[PDB]
Order: structure tokens, then sequence, then C-alpha cells
């Protein structure tokens, strides 16, 4: 309850998904928030891989791509500086995290390599970043590659800050459900009925949640979309609530940067 | 007789920070450096990129004028 | 390979400015503002907020080509009203709405 | 692919890194990536007209040897993954190299 | 050259020179492969 | 060759679900759909990632290495 701005209502919450309803908000703001949440949150991922010995049956580029696709902890990501903005040669402790992976084949059977085998050799300085995310009952994590007896894998990886816009490996959200107006009260779409619209088109699960069914009343031309049902799913690097908070913060920061640029250009003009 | 010829180098600053490449051609203050992971050629100032050893070791700045060797 | 660098669509290059305003001679009190490194995300919000105003007679935006991350925004206001003032008001309203939404979401998640 | 083909008796090609001192009409591609045996070790990134196999043939003023190296293709580049060296039926040297690239 | 020739189905780090024939001292195979390079091999995940 | 780390369409991480999928297929004798539902893959975009995956890594591992 803060002013007459947008209102929220959380339906279901979990460790990986959050369900909420957006009210008293325009469609453009919700779409911008969704776009920011899917392609603007800064995260941490492996960007540079140095290979020493690779005797496995997989190519070096294959393993590099697989390692770059592995999610990493990014809770304290605001304390890490961008590599381009950092005063260093390649990477230091204040702008990157170094991880080393060593695998060897001892047993006769196949020896799998998991994301839990990654070891952080850099200094985190107390920051909660760089730890691989293991959401599994067995605790093994993401499978990287399989090697038999004799084969040896040894490489070093460097993790750097980035956003999903540059590469899809930096995206913290998997899929975001967006829906509004479960009934066709706004007439924003025309259905493809062959015999009847109601029977052929299944009813959405959000029909019961508010939005009473329409009657034979005249069409309302003064109504606008103001209620939105959203479900945000997180990969695991960032909590869902933190994902939404960081999306709102990023949108606010972008608008504030636009305002600052406008003020600077006004001052320069005068 | 340029020293920065056929030597493994690492690009610092700019948008190619941390990349590994080998110098190919030098044109005055600008030098053409290839890329290992990326299949493209980029031109940057020779005084910017650091210099490494062919086998591998410590990296140094453009101070290689006083020591016409690798590393 | 002619593929452009991925960071070129969201990083401001040397010699480039984020904002660039040109007066419009087609209609009085009309200006054209060119943004850089933005892809519809601020454009839709800014256009909607400007249209929400009562002193703004025209507000539209377009992206000339998907290859380049840049859109042009045209604002025409009523007599005696500076379009830059309208843009500042829209930005301030957006900031206030986003802050209120963030506070409400945090309060809802806390319980 | 390349072979150490032999002309007559004494006119036999050899696999070695050519030098400017005694090689004439040689290619302008880079020879830094070459080794003493004349082959590029696996794991070395190559591009452009870089020479992968270094072969020279005797001429018969000095310059007794003339290069016969085969450069990489102009539009192709990548990292060498496997280099194979063996002998043909008669007993000369047989050399095969491979280049690996990813096409996004 | 030296320490740069691995025999097939042997995995032996036998070394050659400009005069030795192309063969393995354990099995006698006529096919050999270069082990690897000692230079830096770095890839980007992007 | 090996299971993709992330789903191509949305981006859900499925790298640890292959072993569990095989175990559910070979211990509990469940059909593919029930195992997929148990693993948590709801959208068919994620379902197709592991439902139609070929494990060619074992065939490569069959050959004797160096
Ligand atoms: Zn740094
Ligand atoms: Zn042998
Ligand atoms: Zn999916």
């Amino acid at each position: 309850m803060s002013e007459e701005g947008p209102q929220v209502k959380i339906r279901e919450a979990s460790k990986d998904n959050v369900d909420f309803i957006l009210s008293n908000v325009d469609l453009a703001m919700a779409n911008s928030l969704r776009r920011v949440m899917i392609a603007e949150i800064p995260t941490l991922a492996i960007d540079s891989v140095e290979v020493e010995t690779n005797t496995t049956v997989l190519a070096d580029e294959f393993i590099a791509h697989r390692l770059g696709l592995i999610p990493l902890q990014s809770m304290d990501i605001e304390q890490l500086e961008y590599s381009r903005d950092c005063f260093c040669e390649d990477h230091c402790d204040k702008c990157s995290v170094v991880l080393t992976l060593q695998a060897f084949g001892e047993s006769e059977s196949t020896t799998n390599v998991y994301s839990k085998d990654l070891v952080i050799v850099s200094n985190l300085m107390g920051r909660n970043i760089g730890h691989p995310i293991i959401q599994d009952k067995e605790g093994n994590g993401v499978l990287i590659c399989k090697l038999r007896k004799g084969q040896e894998l040894k490489l070093t990886c460097v993790a750097k800050k980035g956003i999903a816009k540059e590469h899809a490996k930096w995206g913290p959200a998997a899929a975001i459900e967006f829906e509004y107006d479960p009934w066709n009260k706004l007439k924003h779409t025309d259905y493809w009925y062959e015999q009847d619209s109601a029977k052929e088109w299944p009813q959405s699960k959000n029909c019961e949640y508010e939005d009473p069914p329409n009657e034979g009343d005249p069409f309302d031309y003064k109504a606008q979309a103001d209620t939105f049902y959203m479900n945000v799913e997180s990969v695991g690097s960032i909590p869902v609530d933190q994902v939404v908070v960081r999306g709102i913060d990023t949108l606010q920061k972008k608008v504030a940067s636009i305002l600052l640029a406008l003020t600077q250009m006004d001052q320069d003009k005068v | 007789r340029e020293v920065a010829l056929g030597k493994t180098v690492r690009i610092r600053s700019a948008g190619y920070k941390g990349q590994l490449g080998i110098v190919k051609d030098v044109n005055g203050d600008k030098a053409t450096v290839e890329l290992h992971s990326k299949n493209k050629h980029i031109t940057i100032d020779k005084h910017k990129l650091t210099y490494y050893n062919r086998e591998g070791g410590e990296g140094i700045t453009y101070d290689e004028l006083v020591n016409r060797r690798g590393r | 390979m002619n593929a452009p660098d991925r960071f070129e669509l969201f990083l401001l290059g040397e010699g480039e400015s984020k904002l660039k305003i040109d007066p419009d001679t087609k209609a009085p009190n009309a200006v054209v503002i060119t943004f850089e490194k933005e892809d519809h995300t601020l454009g839709n919000l800014i256009r909607a907020e400007l249209l929400n105003d009562r002193k703004v007679l025209f507000a539209a935006y377009k992206v000339e080509h998907p290859f380049f991350a840049r859109f042009k925004l045209r604002i025409q206001t009523t007599e005696g009203y500076d379009p830059k003032d309208a843009l500042k008001n829209a930005c301030n309203s957006i900031i206030n709405k986003l802050g209120a939404l963030k506070t409400n979401f945090e309060t809802e998640w806390n319980l | 692919m390349d072979q150490e083909k032999k002309y007559g008796m004494s006119i036999t090609e050899t696999f070695e890194k050519p030098q400017r001192t005694n090689t004439l009409r040689m290619k302008h591609g880079t020879y830094d990536k070459l080794d003493d045996d004349g082959l590029i070790a696996p794991g070395v990134r190559v591009s452009g007209e870089d020479v992968i196999i270094g072969k020279t043939t005797p001429i018969s003023a000095y310059h007794s040897k003339r290069d016969a190296s085969t450069p990489l293709r102009s539009t192709e580049n990548g990292i060498v993954d496997q280099v194979l060296v063996t002998t043909n039926q008669d007993g000369l040297k047989f050399v095969k190299v491979r280049v690996r690239t990813t096409k996004i | 050259a030296t320490l740069k020739y691995i025999c097939a189905e042997c995995s032996s780090k036998l070394s050659l020179s400009r005069t030795d024939a192309v063969r393995c001292k354990d099995c006698g195979h006529r096919i050999l492969l270069k082990a690897r390079t000692k230079r830096l091999v770095q890839f980007e995940a992007r | 060759m090996i299971v993709p780390v992330r789903c191509f369409s949305c981006g859900k991480v499925v790298g640890d679900k292959w072993e569990s999928y095989l175990n559910l297929l070979q211990e509990d004798e469940l059909d593919e759909g029930t195992a997929l539902s148990r693993l948590g893959l709801k959208r068919y975009c994620c379902r197709r990632m592991i439902l139609t995956h070929v494990d060619l890594i074992e065939k490569f591992l069959r050959y004797n290495p160096l």
C-alpha cells in the first residue's frame, strides 16, 4: 500500500517460480518490465576458457560452450565491476572469478564430469558469487562431459559480468508467462471459431481469478488493459523476487540515465 | 624489423579485453591482430596490447623495445 | 565474417551521444529526438507516458532498421510548452511509478 | 595432404622449415607456426594463407632448394586438431593434417 | 620434433629426428601423430 | 552427442535431468510422459529437449583412447 501506483498480489511463491497479479498499471510498463527482466539483468558466467590438456572425445569449442552455458551464483553481482570499465590488463580479483576444472579417468567404467567439480581458486573477498548452482537431489549438478579410463581433462575458466542482451548465457530467467484480459472484453483479438468460439477455444486458468464472465451488455469502448497475470521463472543464479526487484531497478536506472543525459545536454546547450 | 611480429599477445581494454591473438601485420601505430576463438581480424594500437611468450608465461607492456626478445 | 560485435548494440561508441535533438520544421513546436542503444524498451514506455499527458498533441516513435539499435522519438506539444519539459515530466512520472511498484512488490513478498 | 615425392635419384623433396637464405620464389605466407619438421603442432590457431606444411624441392647462384609449401585456403580458418605422419608404399614420407572449425 | 610423436594404439611418447624412420619401438606401427602444442590455447564461451 | 545444458527455446537448465530421466525409465518403469512430468518439465519446449535426444557420446567412448 504505497500511493496510487501499480499494485501487486502474489498468488503462489516458490524457490524457482513466483506468481503475481499486476494492477493499476499500463500495458507498456508491464511489457518493458518483462523485457528488462528477460534481457537486462546482469549476471555472472564463464567467458574465457584456457585449455591445457583435452584428451576426451569432445572438441574444445564444445566444452567451452558447455561451460559457458553453466549457471553460476550471482547474488552479490553488484559488487563486481565490468571488465571493460576495470583498470586491469586481463582480469583481476575485483572484476572476475577464476575457476579450475580437473578430471581424470581412474575406474574402468565411464567417469562423468559434473559442474560440482569446478573449484574456485580466486579470492572472493567475502562476496557470494562464483559458486555453481546445483538444484538436484543427488547434488551432482550439470553434466559437462563423459570420459573413460586414460582420458584426462584440465582447463581454467574465467567468469565475468554480463547481460543477456550480449549473449543468452547471461540470462537469469527461463520463461515468463504474460497474460491479460482472459475474456475477450477488450476485443483485442478475433477468434477462429469453426462452429462456436466458446467450445473450440479452451478457457484460460486465469478466468476464475477475478474477471467475471461477460454478459449481453453493450461493448465498452472506454475500457483499457490494467490487470496483468505474470509468472516469472528463474534459472537459479538469482532468486525470483530478486529477479523482479533487479528488473525494476534496471528500468529505473535506464530512465534516470536518460534524464541525466537530457539535463547534461541542456546544461551544455546553455 | 618490427619486434611486434609473430608474437602471441593479449588485448587489454576496449571491447576485446582478455582475448588472445597473434600479431600479423604492423602499419605505423596500428597493428593487425587475429583472434583465437573468433574468426576475424581487428586493428588496434600497438602500444595498447600486452605481449606474452610463445610457450607461455608472464606478460609485459610495450617496453620490449629495450629487450628485443619474447616473454 | 561481417558479423557485428554483440556489445555494439548496447554500448555507446566513441564520438557518439546518447541523446540528439533536432527541431522539426514540418509542424510548430515539434522536435525529433534520436536515441542510441535502445530497442523499443524505453521507446514504448516514453511514448505511452507522453500520450498520457494532456498538453502533448503528438507522440510517436519508430525503429528505422533492426540492424542498428536506435529509435527516433517525435514530440509535438501545445503552444507555450517545451517538449523537453514534457519529456522530463514523463520520465519523473515513470520513476515514481517504478519506485511505488518496487515498494509494493517488496511489501507483498515480505509476507 | 602432401607427399615426399622423388624425382630421379637425388632430386627428392624434404620436410623442413624454409629459410630466406637459400629459398627462391617462395610464398609470402607466415612460417612462424611451422616447426623444425615442417608441420604445425595440433592446437595452434591458423587463418588466411598461413603455411601448414613446409616442403622444399632441390633445384638441380646458390638457391639450390625451391619451396613447395601448400598454404591454407583463403576463406578457411580454424584450429588444427590432428596431424598424421606416416610412410607411403614405396617408402617416402606421408603427411596429413586436419583443421577444425565451428560454423554458427 | 622431440616428444612430439604419439604412436597409434600405443600412446607412447617416442621422439623422432631428421634421420629416424617413421615407426614405433613397441608395436612397429607405421602411423604416428603429433602430440600437441605447448602454446596458449584459449577459447571464449560466447 | 551429450545432453544440451539449456533448453533452446526458453532457457531452462536441463543438465542434471538426463541421469534422473534414465533412472526413472529403468527403475520405476514409467512412461516417457510421466517421467517428464515428474522431472518438472511442463512446457513441451523443454520436453522435446530430452525426449528426442541421442546419446552418441557412448559410441565415441567405445573406441580405445590414447
Ligand atoms: Zn579488473
Ligand atoms: Zn606402437
Ligand atoms: Zn524450455
